[PDB]
RNA sequence: AGGACCGAACCGACUAAUGUUGAAAAAUUAGCGGAUGACUUGUGGCUGGGGGUGAAAGGCCAAUCAAACCGGGAGAUAGCU
RNA sequence: GCUCGCCGGAAGACCAAGGGUUCCUGUCCAACGUUAAUCGGGGCAGGGUGAGUCGACCCCUAAGGCGAGGCCGAAAGGCGUAGUCGAUGGGAAACAGGUUAAUAUUCCUGUACUUGGUGUUACUGCGAAGGGGGGACGGAGAAGGCUAUGUUGGCCGGGCGACGGUUGUCCCGGUUUAAGCGUGUAGGCUGGUUUUCCAGGCAAAUCCGGAAAAUCAAGGCUGAGGCGUGAUGACGAGGCACUACGGUGCUGAAGCAACAAAUGCCCUGCUUCCAGGAAAAGCCUCUAAGCAUCAGGUAACAUCAAAUCGUACCCCAAACCGACACAGGUGGUCAGGUAGAGAAUACCAAGGCGCUUGAGAGAACUCGGGUGAAGGAACUAGGCAAAAUGGUGCCGUAACUUCGGGAGAAGGCACGCUGAUAUGUAGGUGAGGUCCCUCGCGGAUGGAGCUGAAAUCAGUCGAAGAUACCAGCUGGCUGCAACUGUUUAUUAAAAACACAGCACUGUGCAAACACGAAAGUGGACGUAUACGGUGUGACGCCUGCCCGGUGCCGGAAGGUUAAUU
């Protein structure tokens, strides 16, 4: 059956990525939270 | 005109395998490990400078690093240019 | 012409056709065409504001000169077209300097005609004048609301309005809908009623007819949960409530006019 | 001509058996409905939680829905076990 | 290796997405692989992806996004103009052969093509952020012309058969060739040219639009395919020589025609319908401020450049989405033979596989199937399940009906093979030939050869000829819903929802109404034959009485009545 998870990269990016976190105040907050926990992956970029 | 300090750069090695052996026997094509980021013509004018042959093309592509293992650890291997350098048939490098 | 589909379907038993062979077979006139993408409703939140809108054919606009302001300059009707994007058939119209443009096609009109625009204009079917230069007792249609801003009023496929008085710089037109209301003497009017009367015998037929038109279904109130609607829920079919909107407003005879800015103009409401 | 007819692809999901620590957290097999249309499908986009969307079943909104998920108030409160 | 079996509109082949070394070679068998494993998509090491033309990048825009100023909002922020992004769409150019263990339209061979930068020569008004043209667009249907492809014959090479026959109307194989260039064909579209003139194209314009003239009638555009060339080439049935027995090296004959033929092409055509069917650039052209024997245009030639990134491999799957090497899910492209209406189905080709536990035994019972005496729904909640019907042509077909239907109603008859008619018919296709020329890819007559159903009359075998696979059960009475649709993803598909149609009611446009502190936006670039809400639910005949209650509408005299004062 088709599940929920169909990737596409480009809606990955889109939806997920450094460049839409940095978009807007509270995705520049996510991007502080997980520097501020020390994550190795800040996003979905890499 | 490329300056010889970027051309004494882009060189890194001769590539030794099979292929190019049979490169340099059957296509007068020498097959060589350069820079990353170096051009085909930079690797042209490199060649035509510091090997003293005359190259009639180059031919380029990006070798992929292998993911490897080291003591239950895994890591990658750089990526690297490869460059086919076709000679003019009488040059003999 | 009004027709009745013969029975060789049950979606096409009841469809009843309007065909005007008439109107022009060919493509529009491209210098006057548009893109109109479609809404689906939606409002620039991206929220439905109003229900019922979606699908449906695509569409191209045809720019229509509502103003007819090219004045003294006679034109000449090059054909009929069909217009998607409302009732009333369009008329091509090619001026004398060689401008052509689109108007609303009046009842009666044809190819050939000559139509004019002005304080001068004659006063025939699909001329236009202010209407202080058009004698009381005139019917006209695609009639201006301020002088300059263009018709607003009776453009809908055998429309028209009725010039009933003029007092001074006022002029009081009796409107489709029974309203008697004032207007400035200087907006312009065009004569005659506006054509294809027979639009409002057509009969859809099936379904997916309004579907072509993006129409999309309406869920009955009745038939929804409490959540969904005022009129939701009970067990079987009930009512027991006076019926309201989606959003508990009266909804049979409920008054809903509120401007006091335009009230002065009003000089009978429809009843 | 047709929301026309029969019938594959394609879309669906009426009946039975199997399966129910499954081959599968909804399927398999034999039959079954639509199959030029209110059809179906790819890619991208928009609508955000008392909010959306709903040919309306309180349906659906990432195997979660009479108020999603994550984090926080938070060691809520628990005359109960 | 030899046999066997399975898929073959796929279980073959190529892509996109997604994954990312899983690709190839050597070695290893701990763990992983539902067993063993010498094997692997496992471990380890090494190798492998070559582009002016393919794709990205790039130019261009769609929905939509962001948005200088701006408008709005306690703050955060919202909306939006100029702009700028954004493909799933528009925009230049390459093909065939060969080759690696593993890449190839990228390497090699052979033959092409596009865009720009210069550098000269020659005629030379160039110039846009602006004008026009073009790009540029729907559904359905019909028919012709073709090709891919196939079949036969001819040709060429080979064979003379493990068992009766097989030098023949016998058997097997092969019979392939591209882009480009030339030719402008079937066919589709349009009258062509040259002048004067003008309230239109934000200015202007020699362009476009419009008008008025004379003139000439075949000019212009598009266009499959075919032919010629590309091609003395390549490839090629086979044969010969090595083998490091995995394959390479060398050599190479025929390479034609007829018929059949697409869902592909002509065709973004034609015909027709209503629901009336993107944008912007590339491109052509027109001129403005401007440059004006300068720049700049055109064409020729010469020479430069065409970067960067992707390219291995899987891709209906053991490599993607499902925790699994999981009977699930996943968009596009290719389309052979016999039979068949067919992309159904059966058997096969090319190709790819036997599904990663086996061996025995032949109890109950379970699962999936086959057959069944007599009876035939007695079973059961219920004919659940099963059994049954099933094709084509023709004969024939009831109540009722909205005149379409009901209808494939029902019911029935024929059906294989061989021969004749007719050494192969009706029909299609159509060579040589002769004639004519607005002289060619011409047209008329000509019909050789090829292909070719149906029927009728005889005969003939079987129990059975729509023989397999495939493939309607039928009728009668009645409730409900007009109908096609929709629905509880995962126990409900229905009488529920929707529906065309009907009615009430609101709404005069800065509409009502809806999202929104607002700005705004939808409604709608619509305007009462319109739009919103509500109920009813095709159609036919109809739709009675009640305004006391509640609501809504109207009313303005009197009572009651807020802030205020
Ligand atoms: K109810
Ligand atoms: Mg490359
Ligand atoms: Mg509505
Ligand atoms: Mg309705
Ligand atoms: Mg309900
Ligand atoms: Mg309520
Ligand atoms: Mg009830
Ligand atoms: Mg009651
Ligand atoms: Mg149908
Ligand atoms: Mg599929
Ligand atoms: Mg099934
Ligand atoms: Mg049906
Ligand atoms: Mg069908
Ligand atoms: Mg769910
Ligand atoms: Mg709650
Ligand atoms: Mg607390
Ligand atoms: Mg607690
Ligand atoms: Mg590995
Ligand atoms: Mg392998
Ligand atoms: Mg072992
Ligand atoms: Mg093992
Ligand atoms: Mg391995
Ligand atoms: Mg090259
Ligand atoms: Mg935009
Ligand atoms: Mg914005
Ligand atoms: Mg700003
Ligand atoms: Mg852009
Ligand atoms: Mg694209
Ligand atoms: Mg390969
Ligand atoms: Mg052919
Ligand atoms: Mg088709
Ligand atoms: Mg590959
Ligand atoms: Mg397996
Ligand atoms: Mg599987
Ligand atoms: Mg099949
Ligand atoms: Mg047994
Ligand atoms: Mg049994
Ligand atoms: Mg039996
Ligand atoms: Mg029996
Ligand atoms: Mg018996
Ligand atoms: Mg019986
Ligand atoms: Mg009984
Ligand atoms: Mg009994
Ligand atoms: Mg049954
Ligand atoms: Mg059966
Ligand atoms: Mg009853
Ligand atoms: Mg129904
Ligand atoms: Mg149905
Ligand atoms: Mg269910
Ligand atoms: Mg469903
Ligand atoms: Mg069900
Ligand atoms: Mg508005
Ligand atoms: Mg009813
Ligand atoms: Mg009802």
């Amino acid at each position: 059956m088709k599940r929920t998870f169909q990737p596409s990269v480009l809606k990955r990016n889109r939806s997920h990525g450094f460049r839409a976190r940095m978009a807007t105040k509270n995705g520049r907050q996510v991007l502080a939270r997980r520097r501020a926990k020390g994550r190795a992956r800040l996003t979905v970029s890499k | 005109m490329i300056r010889e300090e970027r051309l004494l750069k882009v060189l890194r090695a001769p590539h030794v395998s099979e292929k190019a052996s049979t490169a340099m026997e059957k296509s007068n094509t020498i097959v060589l490990k350069v820079a990353k980021d170096a051009t085909k013509a930079e690797i042209k004018a490199a060649v035509q400078k510091l090997f003293e042959v005359e190259v009639e093309v180059v031919n380029t592509l990006v070798v992929k690093g292998k993911v490897k293992r080291h003591g239950q650890r895994i890591g990658r291997r750089s990526d690297w240019k490869k460059a086919y350098v076709t000679l003019k048939e009488g040059q003999n490098l | 012409a009004v027709v009745k589909c013969k029975p060789t379907s049950p979606g096409r038993r009841h469809v009843v056709k309007v065909v005007n062979p008439e109107l022009h077979k060919g493509k529009p006139f491209a210098p006057l065409l548009e893109k109109n993408s479609k809404s689906g409703g939606r409002n620039n939140n991206g929220r439905i504001t109003t229900r019922h809108i979606g699908g449906g054919h695509k569409q191209a606009y045809r720019i229509v000169d509502f103003k007819r302001n090219k004045d003294g300059i006679p034109a000449v009707v090059e054909r009929l077209e069909y217009d998607p994007n409302r009732s009333a058939n369009i008329a091509l119209v090619l001026y004398k300097d060689g401008e052509r443009r689109y108007i609303l096609a009046p009842k009666g009109l044809k190819a050939g005609d000559q139509i004019q625009s002005g304080v001068d204009a004659a006063i025939k079917p699909g001329n236009t004048l202010p209407m202080r230069n058009i004698p009381v007792g005139s019917t006209v249609h695609n009639v201006e609301m301020k002088p300059g801003k263009g018709g607003q009023l009776a453009r809908s496929a055998g429309t028209y309005v009725q010039i009933v008085a003029r007092d001074g710089a006022y002029v009081t037109l009796r409107l489709r809908s029974g309203e008697m209301r004032k207007v400035e003497a200087d907006c312009r009017a065009t004569l005659g009623e506006v054509g294809n009367a027979e639009h409002m015998l057509r009969v859809l037929g099936k379904a997916g007819a309004a579907r072509w038109r993006g129409v999309r279904p309406t869920v009955r109130g009745t038939a929804m949960n409490p959540v969904d609607h005022p009129h939701g829920g009970g067990e079987g079919r009930n009512f027991g409530k006076h019926p309201v909107t989606p959003w508990g407003v009266q909804t049979k005879g409920k008054k809903t006019r509120s401007n006091k800015r335009t009230d002065k103009f009003i000089v009978r409401r429809r009843s």
